[PDB]
């Protein structure tokens, strides 16, 4: 967990993994005087807050630890830090939270909320380790972006300094997609935005692609693709997408794109390659 | 089946004051109609039998006809004669309780009405002992209170900081936020208005992103045209004003898509002005200076004369370089410099070192320092072609632009509406993107007075809060019509009493709500009274006085007494006034838990309370409404909060117990 | 014999915050040395053993050579990291109970000391409960709430109406009126400064009438020297500056009577600068125009040039005039005129009938509707000469106008004084007036706290009342140090509170006080609560923090629970805190009559209260202070002055009954 | 009681009668919309108000009437106004008040306040009538200087609309005069006022005369004359004075002059001529 944006892809997928519709997310600093991500997803009880800061104390709580993959993710983040949680469960309950030394009760929707003060209090070195303020937002904004695309059934709304920056509304049952897609990539993708939907049996590509004969340097930014909602960046698969572009017409330039590649648990297969290539192709064309 | 009255009116200066009265029945009214037509208007509405006027009445056109006409003198209309002697009959020493305090055209001619009615009667007449002013703006009300107290605009220090208006005003120029203080402080009723705001908040919600960077762009036309009509506008508001024009082409291409009979209404209202966007593209160059004084201004081609002014003073750098270069490789004297002083001229000058080894033909004109200046006839001639040139170029680029403004003035009426169409369509496009981004809900109005909220925040302290705020519901009717309110301080008494007043306001000016789905009646008058004792009793009388069933009542924790019992013993036969009498829309907040016992026994009243609760070393308020009552005081939680030592309060909860024991 | 203390220290732009601490007595405190000098006698005065610095610390100098130093990281002195931290171990979400909330350069400081002490420690220190300030001004400060409290130059809504300063201030010039505004905001302790104008006051009372005509002759000579240090000044700030030194003569024979060694200084300071006097008379026209650009500024005499340009320009109207007479008379056109204009220059102008009629010499100049224009070589040269001697007159003064700056500039300094003497004098000179005019005293100072009035009255209220304002005698000291005020509401308790602040204020700016006669100790600090719950708890703790024997508080009607026991009981402990522990000087005004128990069993308290006596259905306040306590409770009094409907008033006599014959 | 003057007349002299040493007069609109005098006398028990403004009727009062020569004024002038009274006795009692139509308590220093509202109430002439308000004030102010040279032992304090306009202080025991002097008759005449002290027996003459050298057409209006406290003006002493200006010097220009005659009671005496003409033509001189 050496950046602020490594500690957010944890907990953000933690409130995720609990059913989370609404991750609300407000930011001071770079990240480094606070940070806070409430979900109003499934929460955590009364018993589960305390141990999963704090090790023979286990000797008698007997396996409450099982019932907390995200409370692993947690120990390693609060012995450094000035960790201050916030919970309520859906069923009958008051909300609880922990400090600093001192647990006690306080006030909360039906889910979780987490506040994380100035970090680095013992090392000289790691602390810096600081970038710039305004430099790492913008990979906290980026790695926002990029699990934005991945799930668009989740409200996001994102702020900093006070200052409101994003706003991402979830998608309904088949909703309109249009909207979600403008608002995390601006006004100059979506104009030029062709779609792509292609299939062979258990292959399937969804996403769209921007029109080669109006793209600009800053379009080709947006370059990700998804392998069953995890992003990953290969280059077979870029050669596909790059030849592809090169074949219609000669101006070999940086694509603009968003893809979504949905198959069988497998480590990734040559129809793969020709798959893709001809899903692209037939779109241009 | 119609009225035998008395009437007594008079006009100064600006408008007329008017006063009503039946002394069969003791109801004394007041009002100040403002113009001719609404003053014809209301004599034809009251009917009166009798007529008590000025000598000094002007336009007698509006009185002759009339039946039952007495002529009175002068000083019976006397404003502090008529406050004395109303003070007198209603045994008060000042009028603010009866909510006419600042009406003193309608003050003089009740206290011409009340001497006549004494000498006619010779008889008391202690079944008149109040009055009330007829008030013409039926769409709008706020008391002075109000407006101060939910801090709109003015937070109650005296700043503009985190009010209302500094979390929802994220306009891009000065004019649109003026305009939305302005409707701010005027909500309207006629629910037609409302129904073209809520429409339009509706149709562009989509196109937020696209409209607002172009809107920027425009600048401060509205204070610009104020400077128009006095001959004063600067080089730099054309700038701006040039360049909004450029920008009305993409704005109407945008706005002919929205969907919606106002919107293409004000599109049209907008307009682009084709014609004038093109006379300042040739008129003036790109970028201007400050003043006219300075010049620079008017761009060449544009005008034949000024281009040849131009010529002879831009006939300049290229002669006077010529001429420096000539006579220092001719003399062989390096520190040679042509240069330029206000006073003197041009000049060559040459350094003290030098000076001896200068030519013959050079004069002497200026002594200096460490250089002395020499002038010659080639340069004298050009120095005054320059200077009087300059002086013509300058001299007429002052007249055009003054010529200007006479060819523009005469569109200035399209102009002004223009203007006020920009100023309206920056407020809404705001409001478009506030309605969004905040989370908000289309509300919907109803015939009775009557409220229900599903999911209600406060619009300000919800986002400035870090923390959750924790929504409520409300469900309030003419059977629901007053809520006992008890709990602890800091419980949320009275944030839950003020997101309900800035509710109902964002429902008024057709606004969308912070809410799952709202419901509202009509409302006729909003009412404050909040903890700043003459401050309090005079305040709470003039509610008294003036509440209908459509009035909106938020008291805060009133019935303070000169001790404990006679406080409390006003409190509850208050709300006996308001629920009985008046059935009015209350919500009533306290401390007295006694009045929880009011309504098992009182129709229409119900208790509803913050709820807390304690454990360990603290406290949790839930901050959410709930049936019922408080638990028990929080006064000795809330000390320990503010940052009280615990010397005192160890010794508060001992001497507490004892006190409760004893009884 | 020597303390064994730790200390933290850090640096931003404007100043230094500094921190020292006792881990074995639990004594924590604050500061924030302004400037280098004080920065170097609080470390002597101190002597701490180990000494935290930050990494960025600038002027090593001053801390190089103590003992115990250790290099600290920047991270450590994060404000808001201090904030919550600090709140952490007090129990709090913020630190304005505790009186520091304004002072983040030392709340910085403490962060990072506290940091450390953990660390070292390893132990909880429940032992250090708080932090108070080391304040640098042993002369006096005030808080927020006493400032705006007590309406000094500012009433409690924002403006600046019927103020203590309102009533005070009938001052003649700008600087005086703003001298006399930073006075009230700063009494001194000095007993010195104060004999100085205790003697003053006397010593002028006389001469009030011959003086302030005077001083109105000034007018606004501060603010025009910061124009002359920027280079703007214009040229009718030097018409009343002129006229300024014209009356320093007469000053200066005025004062030299005047037995008082504080005049005498000041008369000096004063001067009259008889040789810059005689240079602005001579050099300026008696009446110049408001900017430099229009010229008429110097006069003639002063500058031999400038005339001689005149003289050309000034060959204007007469010449012109000759012209037109000879060319109308040789023709006989008599429609001949000699007229100017900005853009064409000058002309002689012919009528379109007679235009046929015109000499051969007329050469043709402008063509207008009604009329010709013509032009000839006379007028064409006499033209050029006009205009660009015109231009030269007149840039030859605006060049004599800035040479001006710099032959004056030399003086700076003592003109600089001589303005802040004259302010000074305006202020005290108002000051002899208002106490002759409105019936003040000279009091008298002693060694310990306390306060003797006699017949003291409110300065304001007494004038502004329309009736006679009751005067009251006080009696204060160590011995009797808390009074327990009980009474009616409009009683007079705030005002009897308020008047005493405000009496004491115009003793400790050396005035004289609307009494018979006073006495007065030294007093540390003034302390204010006024109703306006959180917002009461917080400010109370403050001031229990920050008081001594010294102390002056008045609290006004204090200890509102959530209910009616908690808030009594708090009231009570916090009186005893007082009274018992702080030994301060208090006045305790409040309703909750149980409280009058105390004198019996507290030493140096007593029971005082506002009389009031009731018949029929009204009361007449007496408005004097009696021992003992009050009657009854007379809300039910109040309500009735205050408007309210007799439905709710015989509903609360009835209840009320009911409660009092009970007990 | 015409004017206003001649209401201030009656009233004062009543305040002055009952012992007062300080008359404060608070005035606005030329005495029409309200007049103020109080005084810290003598004050009126709460017995003798009610039936001082209110004549079978004094049939069981049993002679009270007789305190109460300013009870009788009271009467002529509260018919014709809405007057309003307050006052106190000096014994350990509470303050009292009547209206309009009903008497009740008060609050009130030792001594006397009385209210006027626009006098006349029911006459819609006889206030018609009232002439202008600076200039009915100018004789108010008029009057006041002569009652305040009268009397130097009683501080009186004038103000007028808010504006306070004149500041007579008391004479204490022996006290400086000066002071009083100037404030009634400006910068003026004090520092040319050349002080006079006659007497042969019985006959004394105190007072100020202007030094007929520096003497303007402004300081010639200031001419007053008291016989033992009350102002006369008989052409006989002006000739006295007069003839001795003449005398001195050619210039027999009008005379400023502020004088007390000192006798006992008798009504009209050549000596009377002759003491006055000779007591200021030794002062000249
Ligand atoms: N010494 C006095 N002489 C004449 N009138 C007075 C005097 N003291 C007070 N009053 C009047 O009494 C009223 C009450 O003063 P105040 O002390 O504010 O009452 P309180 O008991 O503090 N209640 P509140 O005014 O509600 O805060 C004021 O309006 C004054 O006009
Ligand atoms: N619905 C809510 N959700 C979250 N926080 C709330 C809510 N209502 C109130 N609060 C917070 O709780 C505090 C208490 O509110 P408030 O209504 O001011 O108490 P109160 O009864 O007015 N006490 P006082 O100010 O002494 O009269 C406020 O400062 C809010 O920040």
């Amino acid at each position: 967990v050496e950046r602020p944006a490594s500690v957010v892809k944890e907990l953000v997928e933690n409130s995720l993994d609990a059913g989370a519709t609404r991750i609300d997310i407000d930011i001071e600093r770079g990240g480094a005087k606070l940070i806070r991500i409430r979900d109003n997803g499934s929460g955590i009880k009364k018993d589960e807050l305390a141990l999963a800061l704090a090790i023979a104390s286990l000797d008698d709580l007997e396996a409450i630890i099982s019932l907390g993959f995200r409370g692993e993710a947690l120990a390693s983040i609060s012995s450094v830090s000035r960790l201050t949680l916030t919970s309520r469960t859906a069923e009958q309950q008051e909300a609880w939270q922990a400090y600093a030394v001192t647990v006690k009760p306080a006030a909360h929707p039906v889910g979780t909320t987490l506040e994380v003060l100035d970090l680095f209090y013992n090392t000289p070195a790691r602390r810096k380790f600081l970038r710039t303020e305004k430099t790492e937002f913008n990979h906290i904004d980026e790695i926002i972006r990029r699990i934005a695309l991945a799930r668009f059934d989740v409200t996001i709304n994102l702020s900093h300094n006070g200052k409101i920056v994003r706003q991402y509304r979830a998608v309904p049952e088949g909703g309109q997609k249009e909207r979600r897609l403008g608002a995390i990539l601006g006004t100059a993708f979506l104009e030029q935005a062709l779609a792509i939907e292609w299939q062979h049996g258990d292959l399937t590509l969804r996403g769209w692609v921007a029109d080669p004969n109006h793209t600009t340097p800053a379009l080709a930014e947006i370059q990700y693709f998804y392998v069953n909602g995890r992003m990953m960046r290969d280059r077979l698969i870029n050669h596909a997408i790059r030849q592809a572009y090169e074949d219609k017409l000669g101006a070999d330039q940086q694509p603009a794109f968003v893809l979504y590649l949905e198959i069988d648990p497998h480590q990734v297969s040559r129809l793969v390659h020709d798959f893709i290539y001809q899903g692209v192709l037939s779109v241009l064309q | 089946r119609q009225d035998n009255l008395l009437a007594a009116i008079w006009q100064d200066s600006k408008g007329f004051g008017y006063a009503t009265l039946d002394i069969s029945s003791g109801r004394f009214r007041l009002s100040e109609p403002a113009d001719r037509e609404t003053m014809a208007a209301e004599l034809q509405r009251t009917n009166p039998a009798e007529l008590l006027y000025a000598e000094d009445f002007a336009e007698m056109s509006l009185i002759e006809g009339r039946r039952g006409l007495r002529r009175r003198p002068l000083w019976e209309f006397e404003i502090d004669t008529a406050r004395q002697q109303l003070n007198l009959q209603f045994g008060t020493r000042d009028l603010v309780g009866f909510g006419v305090e600042n009406a003193p055209r309608g003050l003089s001619a009740a206290g011409a009405l009340l001497q006549y009615a004494k000498c006619t009667q010779r008889t008391t007449l202690p079944h008149i002992r109040s009055i009330t002013m007829e008030r013409e703006q039926d769409s709008i009300i706020m008391d002075a209170a109000t407006r101060r107290n939910l801090e709109i605009t003015q937070n109650l220090a005296g700043g503009a900081e985190n009010t209302l208006a500094s979390v929802l005003d994220s306009t891009v120029t000065p004019m649109g936020s003026r305009m939305l203080k302005r409707w701010l402080h005027m909500p309207v009723r006629d629910t037609r208005v409302l129904l073209e705001r809520q429409q339009t908040i509706g149709a562009l919600q989509d196109f937020t992103a696209g409209l607002q960077p172009v809107l920027r762009q425009v600048g401060d036309l509205e204070r610009i045209l104020a400077r128009l009509a006095l001959r004063t506008a600067r080089p730099r508001d054309l700038a701006r004003m040039r360049h909004a024009f450029q920008q009305l082409p993409e704005l109407r291409a945008q706005l002919e898509t929205v969907d919606s009979a106002p919107v293409q209404a004000l599109r049209e209202k907008m307009g682009e002005f084709a014609e004038l966007r093109d006379l300042l593209e040739r008129a003036i160059i790109d970028t201007p200076p400050v003043l006219v004084r300075d010049g620079g201004v008017i761009a060449s081609g544009y005008n034949e004369e000024l281009d040849e002014w131009r010529a002879l003073a831009d006939g300049a750098t290229d002669y006077l370089e010529r001429l420096e270069v000539r006579e220092r490789e001719r003399t062989g004297l390096d520190t040679l410099k042509v240069g330029f002083n206000a006073v003197h001229g041009y000049y060559i000058q040459i350094s003290r070192g030098q000076s001896h080894l200068a030519p013959i033909n050079y004069m002497r004109r200026q002594t200096l320092k460490n250089a002395e200046r020499y002038i010659i006839p080639e340069l004298k001639e050009y120095e005054d072609k320059v200077l009087t040139s300059k002086g013509k170029a300058l001299a007429l680029e002052k007249q055009l632009y003054e010529e200007l403004f006479d060819l523009l003035l005469p569109h200035l009426e399209a102009l002004q509406q223009s203007a006020s169409a920009l100023a309206e369509l920056d407020v809404l496009v705001n409001l478009a993107e506030r309605a969004y981004t905040l989370n908000y809900t289309s509300p919907t109005f109803i015939d009775k007075p009557g409220i229900r909220i599903t999911e209600g925040r406060h619009p300000v302290v919800e986002q400035v809060l870090n923390e959750p705020f924790i929504a409520n519901p409300l469900n309030l009717s003419p059977q629901r019509r007053m809520l006992i309110i008890t709990g602890p301080n800091m419980g949320g008494k009275s944030t839950y009493m003020r997101q309900t007043a800035l509710i109902a306001l964002m429902a008024y000016i057709g606004s969308y709500v912070p809410a799952q789905k709202v419901e509202i009646g009509p409302i006729d008058r909003i009412f404050t009274r909040v903890g700043a004792f003459m401050v309090e009793m005079t305040e709470t009388a003039n509610i008294l006085h003036n509440a209908t069933e459509y009035s909106l009542v938020l008291m805060d924790e009133i019935g303070r007494g000169t001790s404990t019992y006679d406080g409390l013993s006003l409190a509850w036969a208050v709300a006996e006034n308001l629920a009985n009498k008046i059935k009015a829309l209350t919500l009533f907040a306290t401390h007295y838990f006694e009045l929880t016992q009011l309504p098992e026994k009182m129709e229409g009243v119900a208790n509803v309370h913050l709820d807390a609760l304690e454990h360990g070393d603290t406290i949790a308020f839930m901050h959410s409404v709930q049936d019922g009552a408080a638990s028990k005081s929080y006064g000795l939680a809330v000390a320990a909060l503010a940052g009280v030592p615990k010397e005192v309060i160890k010794r508060a909860r001992q001497k507490l117990r004892e006190l409760e024991s004893i009884s």
